[PDB]
Parts: C-alpha cells; structure tokens; sequence
C-alpha cells in the first residue's frame, strides 16, 4: 500500500490526472463503481484503493493547497465524487517562509488526516508526494510535512515527483524555494525529477496534456508493483536496484500519432529509452544506474540480445568505480495494445548535478544584492536572520561535490 | 525390406509361366509385403490379365500412401534446396555466419555450438517458410585442417523414405556437397577482393606512383573472377538444372516406385560424372585444385601488398598534420619507393604461373562430352587459344 | 475436462514455482521471526496457522485449490530453522498417476533452491534502509545484491517460464497418459539441468558470505569489510571461470 | 539490406517513383497493408522494407530537401502514409558551395536518422544515392552526405543513381557542381550515371514518365537481390563483376505499344541491349564490363548460343590488355508478364570519358574569366580562396587520363 501527497496548484492537478489514468487502467467507474466486464479481475487493487462497504473504490489520496479555486474545480469534475471529502482539505482563508509557517500552524489535522488514512492500511510500503518546488505553495508545505513525516514516521519510504521551474524562460522569487526545497529533499526525501522545459520540448516536438504525460510516467513507474509478477514486487526492490533520479517513456505518441504503427520490438524501445532526447528533463559526465520496466510481449532471449549488442556499442558510459536492469511487466488487460511493446526507463546519471549549478547561480545572483528579501523578514522563521539559506546552499554545494 | 528377404527360385518356377510373368508376381507380392510392415498399412489369357490388374493397382496405391503419408516426392525438392545448394538465399547468410568460426583449426571446434549459428539462418533466410517436418531432419555433421575441411549438411533421413536412398544416396551428395562448398567459398572470397578494390582506390586515390603496380592486382582479379563466375554457371546449367530435369520427367510418369528408383539412382550418376568427381577423371580435378589454390595465394600477396599502402599513407598523414626532420623522412618516403619494384615482381611472377596453370586446365579437357560445354564456356572470345 | 490436469498444474507454480510474490511478500513478512529460531524448537501448528492466514490476506485468494498447502520441515537442507522449511501438496487418486512422490520432491527441490536466493536478497535488501540516514561499505552492497538480482532474473524469466509454456503447448498435443507423464518428468529433469541444481557447490559457499556480510551490517568493521571483498570476488571469478567451459549455459555470463 | 538517400527535388520523385514501383512489384498496399492475394508471397521484403507491429512495411528510406513543396505534395498523396514521418527532414527556411555549408550546419539530425536506420537492420550491404549533380541542393548535400559518410562507415557499398545535366539544351552554374560533385564522386563513390538527354531522346523515340523509367531501371538491377536465387546473391556480387557505368533496358514500351506482341527470344533482346541507341546516356573506345539481368523464361542453351553467335560476330570491342556476364532472375508473380523475356544492361565502356571532356571543357570556358563567383565567395569553404575548385579539376583531369 501507498499514500499520496499532493500540494500545490501542481501537485493537485498531478494527482487529478494521476487518478484519472488509474481509474483507467483498473476499470473503475468515475463515481467509484466497477464496471461488469471488470468483475472478475485479477489486477491487484489496495495498493493505489481500498474498497468501500458500498463496493465503491476509495483513492488513498489526500488534497492539500492554500488557495480553494483548484479543488473547487475538481469537485465539479465528473470524477469529484470519487474522492474523499474527510481527507480533502482546504486553507479556510507565493513565499515558502509562509508556506512553512502555515504548515506549523496546521501540524494537527494534517496529521490527524494521514494518520487516519495510515491505520487503514496493514502493509503500508512508503509515501509519493507530488508537487512543484517554485511555488510558494508546494515548496514550503512539502518541506515542512517532509520533515514531520520523517521525524514521525522512521520506517516508511517516501518518493517524489518533483516539478522544477523553468529556465529558458525566465517564479520571480523560484530561486529561494527551489534551494529550500532541494536542502529538505537531500536531508529527508528517500527517493523523480521533473521539469517544465524539456517536457514541454519534447511534447511539442495545456497543463492537461504536459500532466496527462507526468502521470503516465507515474503510472508505468508503479506498473509492475499494481500488476505482480515474478520479480520486483516491491518499491523497496526498486529503489534498492538504483539508489536523484530523471525518466523517459518511449510511445509517448498522441491519439492521432497511431497511423504509424511500426514495428517496435523490444531492442528498439530499450535504445530508444536512452538517447538524451527521450530524458524528459533538460565533465564526462556519465551514469550511475539505469531500470527499464517493459510492457507487452517479450522473449527474454531478445531482452538478452539487445543488451549485448547495446555493451558491445558501448552508447552508455558508466562509474569507473563500480560494477543496469530490465524488468518486465504486463499491460492492464482494457486499454487498447496499441503499442505492440512498450518501454519506460528511470536512471540515476550525473549529469543532473547540473541543474542545481544553475539553481545556485540564480540563488548566488540574487544573494548579493538581497532581492525581495523583504517578504521573507515578515515570517518568524527567517524574522532574525538567514542562516537557514546558507546552510541550504552550503548543503547543495556539498551535493554537487559529491557527484 | 526391398533389397533382401526375396529371391526368384530359378529352379521352381512352372514351365507354363514365361519368365517375365514371374518378375511380376515377385513384384505384386513384395509390394504388398512392404506395404504392411514397414509403411505401417492394412487394407490363358484371363489368367494373364489377372497379374496386370493386380499390378496396376497395387503399385498405383502404393505411390499414394507414399506422397500423403510420407510425401516422398516433397523431400526430393527440399533435398536439393538445401544439400545441394539449390537454395542460394539461406547458402549465402550461412557462409556469412560460419566465416568468424571456421578460421580457427578443427581442434577447438564442438558440434553444440554449430547448431545454433545453423538454426539462426533457416531463421533469418527465406527458408523459414518452410515444411515442419524437413526442417526437423536438416542438421550438421563433423567429417573427421582447418574448419572449411570438416564442416558438411546430413539430412539423415529414416523410415519407409530411407528405401530410396539406401545409404549410398547419402554417400554420394556428401560426396558432391564438398565440390559445391569448394567452388562457393573460391566466389565469396573473390568477390571479397572484388569489394577490396572497391574500396582501395577510394582511399589511396592520392599516390600517383602506387597505381602501376596496383594495376597488375586488379587485373589479375578480373581475369580470376571470370575462370570462377563462368564455371559457376557451368554447374548452374549444365550439371543442375539439366540433369534436374530428366528426374522430374522421369518422375511424374513413372510409377511402382521401382521406376523411381531406377530414375534417381541415374540422377546420382550423371552428376558425379558431370562434375569432376568420377574414378577416371582423377587427372582433372587434381588440375583443378591447384587454380583454387591460386585464388587464395592471391588473397594472402594482396593484403600485405595493401597494408603496407595504408601504414605509409597513415604516417604520411600523421607526419603534416600535427606539424602544419624534414630529411630524416625523405630516406624513409625514398626507400618506399624502392620496395615498390620487389612487389611488382610478386604479382608479375604470380601472373605468368596462374595462367601457366590454366592454359593446362584447358588441354586436360580434351579427352567426357558434357565437358565440351565448359571448354566454350571458358575459352569465349579466344582469348586463350592464342 | 472433468479432474482437470491443466487448471491443477497451475495452482502449483503459485507457491512452488514462486510465480506470485503477493503471498510470499505476506508470509515471510509474518513469519520471519518464528523460523530463525533453530528448528526443533518451533510448533507446527503456528506455521499453517501463519501459512493459512497468508493466503486468504494476499490475491492468492481467488484458487479452488488453495486448501491443499501443508508445511513439511524436511530433516536436511539442500546439501537450522530456517533452511529446512518446504510445502507439501496433497492430491487424491486419479491426478496422482501424474504428479506422484517421485516428481513432487523435484517440485520440491528447485523451490528451496529458489527459497534460499528469495531469502537473502529480501534481508540483503533490507540493510539498505538501516545505513540510509562507513561508506566504503555501499561498493561492495552493490556488487552482491547485482549479483542476486541477476541470478533470479536467469532463473525465473530465462528458464522456469520458457520451459513452462513448452508444456502448456506440448499438453494440448498429446495423445494418451504414456505421454503426458513423458512430457511432465520432461519438464522436471529440463529444469534441475539448467539451474545449477546438478559440482557447483561453490554457489552455496558463495552465498554464505552474502548473508554473514548482512550480519555484519545488522549490529549497527572498517578492516573486516574489506576481507569480504577479497573473499566474496575470489568466488565469483570461480563461478564465472567453470559457468564458461561449456558447448542456456552460456547465456548466463551475459547474464 | 540497404539504405536510400535521395537528395532535391531529382532525388525526391526519384524515390517517390521508385518506391511506387517497388510496392506494385511486391503487392505493397499503398498505406503499407499487404493484398490477400499476397499473404504467402515468396519474394524477399527485408531488403527495401522493414514490417511493423502493425503488418504494414515501412521503406528504408530518408528524405533530405532544402526546400519543403515536394515533400509536402508527396506527403498528399496517396502514398504519403507509407513513408516514415520521424525519417523524414525539412530545412525550416541554387549552388553547391551553400548546399556544403548547410550540410555542415545539420549534421547531427541527419546522421541520428541515418543511424536509427542503420541499427534496424542485421546485414546491411551499402547505401543507394538518388540525386541531381547540377542542381544546389542536390550536388552540395550529396557531396557532404558521402563525405562524412565514407568516413564514418568504412565498411558499406555506396551506390548512386547521379543525374546529369542536359548540354545540347543550355542550372547555369551547372559546371561548378557537376565538377565538384564528381571530385566527391571519385573520391568517395564506391560505384550508375544518367543524363537527361539521352533519357528524353530514347523517351520520345513529363518528368513523371522520365522517372518511372528511371525506377524501372533501378528495380531491374535490384530484381535478383529482391528474388533470391542461384547466383549473384549480393550487391557486392554485381560490383566486383564489372568495377562508372551506363545502362539499357529493351522493353521500355508504353501501355500503349504493347499492340506489337513480338516474338522475344533472349538473343535480340541481349542483341539490343548492345547498340548504341538503348544506352540511356549520351580513339577506339571500347568496353570494360558488361552485365546483362534477363527475366522471364529463359534457356541456358539459347544464351549461350547468343553469347556464341555476338563473339563470332564481333559486334562489340574489348580492352586489348584483358580478358561479360549474364545473369537471370525471375519476375514478380505479379505484374504482368507482358513481355515473353525481357532485358536489362549496364556496362561500363570508355566513351563515358567524354563526359567529363565536355563538363571540363565548360568549367574551363568559365574560370578563365571568374564568372558567377560572388556567391561562392560569400560561403566559408569558398571565403578565402578556391583551391577546391584547382583540386577538382585536376582529379578529373587524372581520372580522364586514366580512362
């Protein structure tokens, strides 16, 4: 079993479509109920729902956000009695100084809500927490419920799928929570980087569709886990095999993109999966793990030949140091096999460290100059002094120097 | 079942049967006897229509029980497909895969390992489309050098269909296998040459003073290519599809099965003696080896003669690039070209013995009429002969 | 049709096999404490009353034949407490002809055989939650659960599925029971080939370390983890160097 | 296997023509679906086409253009589904030495394509070149293409299907890139020269009945590797059977002219493969090498008997100082068999020298009074000087007096 956390305009609208593409999958009704073809099925349920004495399906979900217009909007969805109301909860009235002040003033029902949803569950595995880190909203709510979450809870997993701001186009204020936020997921988070720029670059080339993809991902990624197999019946097993980490999916193909039904064997995804083009986010840098979960009809015998040709081409660079993995999945048995077979791909490379080089390069741009530090003062956190932000940006440059 | 177990009693036959009438008899029981056992089935003058009715009715259906239950005839064609090369789209990926295993001596050469580069051709080729059961007796055998000497294709074959062929039939496509491996791999290497050149002046295309020796390898190739290309369509024409076609004429109007015999043991001896491969044409194809070994002793004094070009052209690469001395390399460009006439004299004595070789293949051939054929097919346009 | 063979095989590679992990993620989960006690020393009616409970908690539920899983704690261990623990499968007379002692004990050996390596990478994988917030200890970590994962990896999608859907083909075209038993004890002794199971004793030692290095890393040094190193890597380059020499077999070095 | 790069508005219709005649040959629906009546087909489709998941046959072919109206009528027609949409480049946005200078410029995307392409196929034999030498896009981006390809793969055939420029009718700058692109030509070319000309001279005794020709000269000469049979397995077969070249083909009729069903032995056809008149382009010259493919029943007894009676006649003249081939196929089950046997010829004779002479002879009637030249001035590999232009000519020059 799994909770969901999700703040922020973005973690909201990430968990929409994240429930949106499961219903989906497991053939559950928009209002919870099941359908009659899916009576008899196989698919495993409580890791993602638990069942109501109605028979309908309740999402392990919780909906945070300062602001009420977003969950608004989705409880006018057809998809709005799904949810919970007990776990929904709103803010009764842009900075992470205010964020996590709001999240020390809310510590009790917040809890009392995951609590509640925690002892319903006998073989809770770890948490996923979906939210954007340039907000002010998702940055500092996380970060105090992370650091709460691992002060409570010391013996249970947590996953994120982290937003990052973008940086070709120019959050005004994004450099000081997005630092904030790393130093908290470096010092609490266990284990999916994201980015608005090389998602939107390679779905060109709404926030509905950029989402509908985010979840895709998140759903191919818990495949294996829903579906049980042979191997990798664990999020613990996955983590384990890797451990920041970056994604891909290869048919990531629009409805009308299915004319072109070409011949996808098993060796073409897999090399497909690892081309910096398909690497949804944006020295000789190289990798440090790579897991690619195949979906459809597969040989193993093919699986074997690709990774020997795939070594021989040496494409891949790895730590000279150290000594990847292809699991195997099955599809959902409703949603149309378009996709002769399908691949994902989650790596773990060291070319990520990156990101925060030019994440530090805003920050260390604006701390000279104390740029919209005013608002900050008005918080009691930062109403004395700073040393928050240098021991954040001390802990990062740390980071970098251990890549 | 066929060969022994019956004998015509010379001595008890009735003086009023002509001895025809009892090779008749002999034949209508024997037929029905070898119907039950091995193929594993269970049903004067009007004296002498008797034995004709019982002849052709009994031959006629053994045929059938023979072609649906066994298809006796369906394994004729795929026996020359494959044991005689008759396929050429799976031959050629098979020597493409066999070429990096072969080169090593046949000491550290184990069967297991044969199998699946074979498996993966009828894969790959078109003869995946194909009948089940053939595919199931096609396999490899290890004839006991180096691993172009060992290697043949069995097709072992068992059962009611095994009297057809009589483990000499076996013994003798083995026999011709090797004829037609031997003048298959003399092609791909010369058309691997052929490929060399192809892309050797594409390279060296710069060096004014290499191209009047290098002239002389390209010649003796085109002149090489032709002995091999020509003989190759000898065996296509002459020897295949010819004595292929007086098989299956002889075949659909044939009947009893001992018609059919009778037709695909002469099958079997027209080709060994249209091919070199008889007992009294020893003095021909011993000839013929050693032009086959001129071919790879053309191989072997061409890449050294090509190597020693590109690592002359290397350093005269890297000796102006990293720069843009001067005298100590003069000597060494200066020498180079004094090696050039030492190579010259390689080919210009390689030359002048290989057609020694077959301006002799030529004279052997007039002895052994079929032959004739191939004196015409090798001597067009006169330009042996003088 | 009626006592069917087919729809029975298949609630055997539900538990022998380890074809579904959602009720073996659930047993060990209870009873991991109950088998390190040395054997002797633990009733039998507490494992096939954790055994029993299992089942009907996991998705394993949904079989008409789950009630025929008994525990049978078997004198040696595939030459305690733990390493000598098994299920027993009990059929009524006109399935036994085909699934009899004699090759229900083969059922019974490539499963403790499949056992053991789901045992210690399951704990091997758990001491890498304790040293997650002195870190040369992380290089070698990585060096044997790589090593375990590629094992199973062989085992279960390489040779335990391929040769399962031969039989699934190879039932359909069968023509009397002289057949069938050919092509199940054609199964079986297929399978005890192509794992290690028939030697390469040295796979047992080497996983000896695996769990001692677990061990170790449970009491949370400096000089000792560098001894395993050097004692666990001379036994791979063994089993590298014999799984080699051989005419699959040879798929399992790019394995 | 094998590659097809065709290059401007030539090599566009070029491979649009061809791969229309390659789908009627092998009952190629012209979405990529396969005719019932073709389910068992016996013919070889790896070598041109590749199948998908979806059973449809996707071509190996890439299209490259400096200009997008081509491509983008090709892509409304009713073939335009067939094509491979990701193979497929458009320039965003007349001369040779800004073709280079492009080709500089995008190399990366066309080499990701060439080796997507390239790792799809197991036994890859060479590349096919389908290009016009006068025009810019053709003879710039050709040049480039083998250049970088020669070097990046050493081990592959490259075979071309050059188109040249019409000279009894007056691309202005057209000697410049013929002159370079025949320096790139001999320098790199592994081995089919064509001239419209003598193509519309043979034609009349639009470019769409001028291409068809073409691509049926190209499937003739590809017929025995597409149909596999006892010799000449292989391209490599064919090149070191005769090595530049010309060809011939004897029933290129209309659909109107098959009123006169003549009798068509194999020896008039082999007879009329010889003259002059069927050569498709326009010192005793004599030959080098000739091949000639026959399809349709045939009777080695009558090709030798021709082979005979043409020797004794001494209708053809070979080099004095060394010492030709026919080859047969069989047609596609398909198409009909018009034509009782039918022939194709391609040699290579000594007279194509001429050629040369006279493209040499323009080039040297422009450079002695520096005509056009501004634009080239105005691209790098011609800012500074035009040494490239002196080293053309005199490799030309070379090949000219090897001949």
């Amino acid at each position: 079993e799994i909770i969901t956390l999700q703040l922020g305009q973005c973690g909201n609208q990430i968990g929409f479509e994240f429930w949106k593409q499961l219903c989906a999958e497991h053939g559950i009704s928009p209002e919870g109920i099941v359908e009659e073809f899916a009576t008899e099925g196989t698919d495993r349920k409580d890791v993602f729902f638990y069942q109501a004495d109605d028979e309908h399906y309740i999402p392990r979900a919780v909906l945070l956000d300062l602001e009420p217009r977003v969950i608004h909007s989705i409880l006018n969805s057809p998809y709005a009695k799904l949810y919970n109301p007990e776990n929904i909860y709103l803010s009764e009235h842009n900075n992470w100084a205010s964020g996590f002040s709001q999240g020390e003033k809310i510590h009790e029902d917040i809890f009392d809500i995951i609590d509640r949803e925690a002892d319903g569950s006998d073989s809770l595995e770890g948490f996923v927490l979906c939210h954007s880190i340039a907000g002010g909203t998702g940055s500092g709510l996380g970060s105090y419920l992370l650091e709460r979450l691992n002060d409570r809870y010391p013996k249970k997993l947590v996953q994120t799928y982290s937003v990052f701001p973008n940086q070709d186009e120019m959050v005004v204020v994004q450099p000081y929570n997005s630092l904030l936020t790393l130093k908290r997921l470096t010092q609490n988070a266990d284990c999916v980087v994201l980015d608005n720029t090389a998602l939107n670059r390679i779905a060109t080339d709404s926030f509905s569709q950029i989402n509908q993809l985010v979840s895709t991902i998140m759903s191919a990624s818990t495949t294996t886990l829903r579906y049980p197999g042979y191997m990798n019946n664990d999020l613990i097993g996955l983590i384990a095999s890797l451990i920041f980490l970056m994604t891909g999916y290869t048919p990531l193909t629009t409805d009308q993109s299915v004319a072109s039904v070409r011949k996808t064997t098993v060796l073409d995804v897999m090399r497909r999966l690892l081309q910096p083009k398909n690497v949804m986010v944006s020295t000789n840098h190289c990798y440090i793990a790579i897991l690619n979960i195949i979906q459809g009809e597969v040989d193993p015998t093919q699986v074997h030949k690709s990774l020997q040709r795939i070594r021989e081409r040496k494409l891949a660079n790895f730590i000279p140091w150290g000594p990847i993995q292809v699991a195997l999945s099955r599809k959902s048995p409703y949603l149309p096999s378009a996709h002769r077979v399908s691949g994902l791909m989650m790596a773990n490379h060291t070319s990520i460290s990156s990101l925060f080089e030019r994440t530090c390069r805003q920050y260390d741009k604006l701390r000279k100059r104390e740029a919209f530090l005013e608002q900050f003062r008005k918080e009691d956190m930062f109403k004395d002094n700073f040393d928050e932000m240098d021991t954040s940006r001390e802990i990062v440059q740390q980071l970098i120097d251990e890549y | 079942l066929w060969h022994d177990k019956y004998t015509l009693r010379k001595s008890m036959i009735p003086s009023f049967m002509t001895m025809d009438q009892s090779r008749k008899v002999l034949l209508i029981g024997k037929s029905i006897n070898f119907l039950h056992q091995v193929c594993h089935d269970q049903t004067e003058n009007a004296f002498q229509g008797k034995i004709d009715a019982a002849y052709f009715e009994t031959s006629k259906y053994l045929l059938d029980v023979l072609n649906k239950k066994y298809s006796l005839l369906d394994h004729m064609q795929a026996m020359r497909r494959y044991l005689l090369l008759g396929q050429g789209d799976f031959i050629r990926h098979l020597m493409d895969l066999l070429k990096p295993e072969l080169v090593r001596p046949a000491t550290t050469l184990y069967q297991h390992n044969l199998t699946g580069i074979l498996e993966t051709a009828v894969r790959a080729t078109n003869a995946q489309f194909d009948s089940p059961e053939i595919l199931r007796r096609l396999d490899v055998r290890l004839l006991e050098d180096t691993g172009w000497d060992v290697f043949s294709l069995d097709y072992h074959v068992d059962g009611p269909i095994a009297t057809v062929f009589t483990r000499e039939c076996m013994s003798h496509y083995l026999r011709v296998f090797n004829f037609l491996w031997r003048a298959k791999r003399m092609e791909y290497i010369l058309t691997d040459i052929r490929k060399g050149h192809m892309c050797n002046a594409k390279l060296l295309r710069n060096m004014p003073e290499f191209s009047g020796v290098l002239h002389q390898c390209h010649i003796l190739a085109s002149e090489m290519v032709h002995f091999i290309h020509q003989m190759q369509y000898y065996i296509t024409f002459e020897v295949l599809e010819c004595s292929w076609d007086e098989l299956w004429n002889k075949v659909q109007q044939a009947q009893d099965l001992d018609h059919i015999i009778a037709a695909h043991e002469v099958f079997l001896d027209t080709i060994i003696s249209r091919c070199l491969l008889d007992s009294d044409s020893r003095a021909l194809l011993n000839q013929l080896r050693a032009v086959f070994d001129q071919i790879i002793e053309l191989q072997n004094a061409q890449d050294a003669i090509y190597r020693a070009a590109l690592e002359e052209l290397q350093r005269r690469l890297q000796f102006e690039e990293k720069k843009k001395e001067e005298e100590e390399e003069n000597k060494r460009i200066g020498e180079f070209k004094e090696s050039i006439p030492k190579m010259c004299s390689q080919l210009r004595i390689l030359t002048h013995f290989y057609q020694g070789i077959v301006q002799q293949f030529l004279v052997l051939l007039t002895t052994d009429e079929s032959l004739r054929f191939l004196s015409f097919r090798l001597d067009f346009n006169e330009h042996y002969k003088a | 049709e009626e006592k069917e063979l087919v729809a029975h095989l298949r609630s055997i590679k539900r538990y022998f096999l380890m074809d579904q992990g959602d009720f073996f993620v659930h047993f060990m989960d209870l009873a991991e404490e109950e088998l390190r006690k040395p054997v002797e020393d633990i009733t039998p009616p507490r494992l096939e009353a954790l055994l029993e409970l299992a089942l009907r908690m996991s998705t394993a539920n949904t079989d008409p034949f789950k009630d025929d899983l008994k525990i049978d704690l078997m004198p040696h261990d595939l030459i305690s407490g733990l390493e000598a623990f098994s299920f027993d499968y009990i059929v009524k007379w006109p399935l036994s002809l085909i699934i009899n002692r004699k090759a229900l004990t083969r059922y019974q050996m490539l499963f403790r055989h499949m056992f053991y390596c789901k045992h210690v990478e399951r704990q091997l994988c758990s001491v890498w939650i304790s040293n997650k917030t002195f870190a040369g200890a992380f290089t070698l970590r990585q060096r044997m659960l790589n090593f375990v994962q590629n094992i199973q990896y062989y085992m279960m999608f390489e040779v335990m599925e391929p040769t399962w859907h031969i039989l699934e083909k190879n039932l359909k075209s069968a023509s009397n029971i002289d057949d069938v038993l050919g092509h199940h004890t054609g199964f079986l002794d297929t399978c005890l080939k192509d794992c290690m199971l028939t030697l390469l004793k040295v796979f047992s030692k080497l996983m000896s370390v695996c769990v001692m290095f677990t061990n170790c890393m449970q009491k949370f040094f400096e000089a000792t983890i560098n001894k395993f190193d050097k004692n666990f890597s001379a036994h791979l380059l063994d089993l590298l160097a014999r799984l080699s020499i051989y005419s699959g077999m040879a798929s399992v070095i790019s394995r």
